[PDB]
């Protein structure tokens, strides 16, 4: 009788990236229009964190859901239309993300 | 149509 201790199942995250220079040190996938990095969901989500990047210094993890950047909603967003989001962000990026446990 | 596009 190993009672389920309590577990967190879903999470909302709001994270500030910082880059002095160069790039925030990820790739993202999905969007309206092409295939999808989860399943069925449309969305844009982090397909991969560079170690040494700034996205890995702030917390972002592979497989979070990007939700919002510096204000701008991406729900149902093109791809490309995070894409320049995010390319057109400056030093601080706050992102609000969905991470879901593995 | 698959997008990946590091930033």
């Amino acid at each position: 009788l190993l009672i389920e201790p309590a577990r967190i199942e879903e999470e909302e995250l709001t994270l500030t990236i910082l880059r002095q220079t160069g790039g925030l040190g990820i790739s993202i996938a999905g969007g309206k229009g092409s295939t999808p990095y989860k399943g069925d969901d449309e969305g844009i989500f982090i397909s991969r964190v560079s170690e040494e990047g700034p996205a890995a210094r702030a917390g972002v993890r592979v497989g979070d859901k990007l939700l919002e950047v510096n204000g701008v909603a991406l729900q149902g967003a093109e791809h490309h239309e995070a894409v320049e989001a995010l390319r057109g962000a400056g030093t601080a990026v706050q992102m609000r993300v969905w991470r879901e446990r593995m | 149509l698959q997008s990946e596009t590091s930033v």
